[PDB]
RNA sequence: CUGCCGAAGUUUCCGGAUAGCAGAAACUCAGAUCAGUUUUAUGAGUAUGUAAAAUGAGAGUUUCUAGUGGGCCAUUUUUGGUAAGCAGAACUGGCGAUGCGGGAUGAACCGAACGUGAGGUUAAGGUGCCGGAAUGUACGCUC
RNA sequence: GCAGAUCUUGGUGGAAGUAGC
RNA sequence: GCGAAACCACAGCCUGGGGGGCCAGGCAAAAUCAGCGGCAGUCAAGCGCGACGUUGCUUUCCUAUCAUACCGAAGCAGAAUUCGGUAAGCGUGGGAACUGAUGAAG
RNA sequence: AUGUAUAAAAAUAGAGGUAGGCUACUCUCCUGUAUCGUAGAAGAUGGGCGAUGGUUGAUGAAACGGAAGUGUUUUAUUGACUUGUCCAUGAAAUUCCAUCGAAUCCAUUGCAUACGACUUUA
């Protein structure tokens, strides 16, 4: 499962330094422990403050306020490429902020083999408008005349009596 | 849920490879399976899928005294006959004295004929073949490869279905009357409470 | 005939906790998701997959997403309880759920039953 | 040895020539036999015309090395019956006529004269 | 996608009928019957008219949508319209000999460059060839099923196939010119 | 003979092992109607035999019996693992046993 | 016959040595006497060595006495290199003395170091059959 | 105190009723 | 009829993989006998070089067909010829216990 | 082996049945956790009420069933078993689970041939 954690934190104030900036992120992590790990790898790569210099104040996690309605999620994404060099734009539909990016890194696992570490998050945003949609599949299951049959069906106990339905 | 002490897997609409690891298992729990219509059974993969891979196997026999080789039968039920001789360990005393326990023919003899013909839902294609996939039928196969009795069985069970037709017409008017008789015994209307 | 995925569709949850419970679908998000609600409070607004549920041929005419309430209210209005247990599917499955609280002696009992009904066989020879 | 499809190089079983394969008929066609049975007189020669147009002794006389064969008058003693099956062909019923020679009688025995010659 | 719809409206023809997963097309000229086994493809009916719907698939079945359209419309053409074909011979020196038997069935072709190779043009089945009376070396082949025609006459292309000369000097034979529908 | 069987039918499935080493103190045995190690808990601790019939005749019958009892769920699939009294012969791999239904706590 | 301890397989000089590793007694000290270790401090041009904190553990002295200066690999620098390999110097380990689960069988791979047994639980690796264990659940791929 | 030293002495086998006279 | 001796870890089927034995396979019936292009220069895809370009001289097996079968292309009227393709089946560029004869037995 | 119970078929982007003269309407499927039989001192000995039914045995059979007919159906006749329903006597101290015809040798033959065999005759 995942869990999406809000992060603040800052460095040591020193004499130089009596108050350090605070820093936030909301970012995805199926513990805690590796959200105070990967808070630490954006933030050196940005911030440059290092392991052995900043301190951690505040994990928290963020519930989806409204897990019962349907939402479509835009989803910008640094990829770490065998060259590195990725920017990714991708759209997914489903209720929770939670649940899109278990299915951002399925897919970007499948078409891109994309790992843990190969993958760095870079913003999330619920997009809203119809006009907005950039996708043609994820615009079809979004018209109100929808429909379709069951895909998938299959409806132990080996040797059934008579021949599945399959209707 | 089956302890048989003799089971007909009728085989029309199963894979070959997912039937013979059913099969296999329950030929060493003790059971005697016999494999029915074995010469309507599919394969995974378009006609000439499997026909290179057997083509394949013909080509290969052994370089001393060339009646020693590899014996590469040609029937539809030693197609699958074979797929079940490599699941069960037939260089033991265990593997040889269950081998003796499955019979595989093709059509339907009368001895299976007017018997229960159980099938396997794990292993049929409608269920687990994607629709509109590439599937080959073993005994439309062997036929091109050497078998010589495709016209015959195809007359033979033609005749089989009309006479089973005709068993069931009988059958059916036979419940139709119990049918009146189960609901004219009114008992069963004021004591199904009992869930029946 | 074919029956298929609608907004209101009446489903029958087949794999979970609330297995055989009567749910009706609300909106469809995805292609293996879906919005699904009951009327029966034992049956909490959720999201079940297409796996691990059977379609039922009983349509009913809903606009998309409404609350629970107003699922409730349009339930008892267009009665799809009773309507269901008018099918032959419902029999069934109902009596499955009788005839698996049944005790030895109840069980017991059926067997007097079919036999006051074996003796039935006089017919028009 | 290049010959392959006579290879191996084993001797008979029967010293009877064995009919394998036998000729497709059609049931339009009236009634008739295949086979037979003859004896090995002797290899001999003719002189015949030749009325094949085409060739180089188109009506000429030629000489042709021949082989007469002994043929007696052949009897036929019943029927088998054959049923086809997905193990073959194999034979439903013998059906013998109702006498027999003692030559045929001696077919069935090796030693017709010692025993009691109680066949059929 | 999750649908990909195509509708034919259905014309005055007998039958539009898809049961038993057979496409047996009657119409006024005749009865017409196929294998439905092209792919997997919802043939559904509607009215006056049968819609063509391939619902949550890619473009690799989607592909074959358009050709039961047209097949079916194919169909419909030689079940209500019909098809008439002409084919067209040409004789420089030696004259082609042509004779129509069983019904115009087996083709008595011959004297092809004069060659002594007598050749039989067996037609497809449900098809009907004719030697044309209006205009000289052309034969008039008609029928229902179009498909069955057009192949028939290809092979009466390739059955007195030029070769082994030079296709610019040796240039009569046989050609098909005219390709039309019966009504 | 249908007002008699107060048993399970099973059958012997084979000895506890890995790949390559076996452990025929402790066998494997296939209840009937048990497909889950969940449901394979009603059957744990019923003393199970197994039932032959050998040549020699020995005290006015030919009948001998191995017992032995139910220790532990065994895998997904319904399983279970039991002990006997004598260790069962490896060549009753695929045979049939009886599990009778005490001790019962049902 | 059984039990207990148990190496080096490289030096340093000149086959002989010394040291080392393993050992036996005598005799030291319960201490800061140590430690294939980590901190903090001083310096030194993230690394370098030096001293007194953490952490563990009882340390030390000589005397007299066997075996041992083979190598096979794996580790990273590395300069000379080129069609292409490679050649060589240094570090670290294994194996030599070590059986066992996997890796289909294999010493160099993954786990793990062993009295005799019972019961449980795992590593590596696996759960369609051979083969003990899900034809499990989920989502995307592929003709 | 033996399993072994192309070990010493003694006894006996397979090759074989073969090679062969 | 007489009658050795050499020799003797135990041995005896093949394929592939680390040999007769190991792993995975093919299989497997007694008991016997007789044969056996480079260099220099200009560019410039793109990430100081840079591609395609441009300028200077110098027994059997295997197809990769040698004919036969079939076609494609060619200033191929025809003959004859050239090129290309399928094609190693048979002919006229390369590789390197086995077959007989008895035999018991469900 | 402790019931040794169960025979349409085809399809799955479908199927079978329901009027009517080739159809329209309606119904059914979507597991067999179904159907089928099941008590008796090892299934006791009697009596009543309801029924012409069920059950199996001895046959005399007849129709069938050939892809291995390893079997099915209609049964006359005879008989037991009749729990169909309702009442009467018995069970136990196993007093806490153990359960004559052929064939061959010898003979004969030559179509065969190293020995064997094969082929003739006897």
């Amino acid at each position: 499962a995942l869990k999406e954690y809000q992060v603040v934190g800052r460095k040591v104030p020193t004499e130089h330094e009596p108050v350090p900036k605070l820093f936030r992120m909301r970012l995805f992590a199926p513990n805690e422990s590796v959200a105070k790990s990967r808070y630490w790898y954006f933030l050196k790569m940005i911030n440059k403050v290092k392991k052995a210099t900043g301190e951690i104040v505040a994990i928290n996690e963020i519930s989806e306020p409204k897990p019962l309605k349907a939402k479509v999620f835009g989803i910008w994404i640094r990829y770490d490429s065998r060259s590195g060099t990725h920017n990714m734009y991708k759209e997914f539909r489903d209720t929770t902020r939670v649940g899109a990016v278990e299915a951002m890194y399925a897919d970007m696992a499948a078409r891109h083999r994309a790992r843990f570490r190969s993958i760095r998050i870079l913003k999330v945003v619920e997009v809203e408008k119809k006009e907005d949609v950039r996708r043609n599949y994820v615009k079809q299951l979004l018209n109100p005349h929808l429909k379709f049959p069951l895909p998938h069906r299959r409806t132990k106990k080996v040797f059934a009596p008579h021949r599945p339905s399959t209707f | 849920s089956e302890f048989q002490k003799v089971v007909v897997i009728d085989a029309k609409g199963h894979l070959l490879g997912r039937l013979a690891s059913v099969v296999a298992k329950q030929l060493l729990g003790g059971q005697k399976v016999v494999v029915v219509r074995c010469e309507e059974l599919n394969i995974s993969g378009h006609f000439f899928r499997n026909k290179l891979k057997y083509l394949a196997y013909l080509r290969k026999a052994c370089r001393y005294n060339p009646s020693r080789g590899a014996f590469h039968f040609r029937a539809p039920s030693r197609i699958f006959q074979k797929a079940v001789r490599g699941m069960l360990p037939h260089k033991t005393a265990r593997g040889q004295a269950a081998l003796e326990h499955l019979q595989a023919v093709e059509g339907i003899p009368p001895p299976f004929d007017k018997q229960k013909r159980v099938v396997v839902p794990a292993a049929l294609r409608v269920l687990r073949l994607k629709p509109g996939r590439k599937y080959c039928t073993v005994g439309r196969l062997s036929s091109e490869v050497g078998w010589k009795y495709n016209d015959i069985v195809a007359k033979l069970e033609e005749r089989r279905k009309v006479k089973s037709a005709a068993f069931y017409q009988a059958k059916l008017a036979k419940q139709k009357k119990i049918a009146s008789a189960k609901e004219a015994s009114p008992v069963n209307q004021k004591l199904s409470q009992f869930g029946y | 005939f074919k029956r298929y995925v609608e907004v209101g569709r009446v489903v029958l949850v087949t794999k979970g906790e609330y297995t055989g419970k009567l749910a009706v679908i609300v909106d469809i998000v995805d292609h293996k998701r879906a919005l699904i609600d009951s009327p029966c409070s034992e049956f909490p607004r959720q999201v079940i997959r297409y796996g691990s549920v059977v379609l039922t041929h009983i349509v009913m005419k809903l606009p998309r997403g409404a609350r629970s309430g107003i699922v409730a209210k349009k339930w008892k209005a267009q009665d799809v309880c009773n309507k269901w247990a008018s099918s032959a599917w419902a029999k069934k499955l109902e009596a499955k759920k009788v005839r698996s609280q049944l005790n030895d002696f109840d069980r017991f009992a059926v067997m007097r039953l079919k036999k006051q009904r074996r003796e039935q066989v006089n017919v028009a020879v | 040895h290049g010959s392959l499809g006579f290879l191996p190089r084993k001797r008979a079983s029967r010293q009877r020539g064995k009919v394998k394969a036998f000729p497709k008929d059609d049931a339009s066609k009236p009634v008739h036999l295949t086979a037979f049975l003859g004896y090995k007189a002797g290899m001999t020669h003719i002189v015949r015309d030749l009325d094949r147009p085409g060739s180089k002794m188109h009506k000429r006389e030629i000489l042709e090395a021949v082989t007469v064969i002994e043929t007696p008058p052949m009897v036929v003693v019943g029927v088998v019956g054959y049923v086809e099956t997905p193990r073959g062909l194999r034979s439903l019923t013998t059906v013998w006529a109702e006498h027999l020679s003692e030559e045929v009688k001696r077919r069935f025995y090796k030693n017709w004269f010692k025993s009691k010659k109680k066949a059929f | 996608d999750i649908y990909k719809d195509e509708t034919l409206t259905i014309p005055k023809g007998v039958t539009v009928d898809i049961k038993a997963r057979n496409v047996t097309v009657t119409g006024p000229r005749g009865t017409l019957k196929q294998n439905l086994r092209h792919v997997d493809i919802e043939m559904k009916k509607q009215g006056n008219t049968i819609k063509f719907i391939v619902w949550h698939g890619s473009r690799k079945h989607n592909a074959c949508i358009r050709s039961v359209y047209s097949i079916i419309n194919n169909m419909i053409i030689g079940v209500t319209q019909g098809f008439r074909y002409k084919m067209r011979l040409v004789y420089a020196h030696f004259p082609i000999n042509i004779n129509l038997t069983e019904n115009g069935t087996v083709v008595e072709i011959r004297n092809f460059l004069g060659e002594r190779i007598t050749r039989v043009i067996k037609c497809l089945p449900g098809v009907t060839v004719s030697i044309s009376s209006a205009v000289k070396d052309e034969i008039i082949l008609e029928g229902n099923s179009l498909e069955n025609v057009s192949q028939s006459a290809a092979n009466i292309k390739q059955i007195c196939n030029v070769r082994n000369k030079d296709i610019r000097k040796f240039l009569d034979g046989i050609y098909v010119s005219e390709r039309g529908n019966i009504e | 003979a249908q007002g008699h069987r107060l048993y399970v039918k099973a059958k012997h499935l084979s000895f506890q092992r890995s790949k390559h080493v076996i452990h025929p103190g402790t066998s494997i045995v296939k209840i009937e109607g048990c497909d889950s190690k969940e449901e394979a808990q009603f059957y744990l601790g019923k003393r199970v035999c197994y039932v032959y019939k050998s040549s020699k005749a020995v005290r006015g019958s030919k009948i001998r019996v191995i017992w032995g009892t139910i220790a532990r769920p065994h895998g997904n699939s319904g399983a279970v693992r039991a002990r006997f009294v004598h260790n069962l012969p490896a060549k009753t791999f695929g045979s049939s046993l009886r599990v009778m239904l005490y001790p019962s706590n049902i």
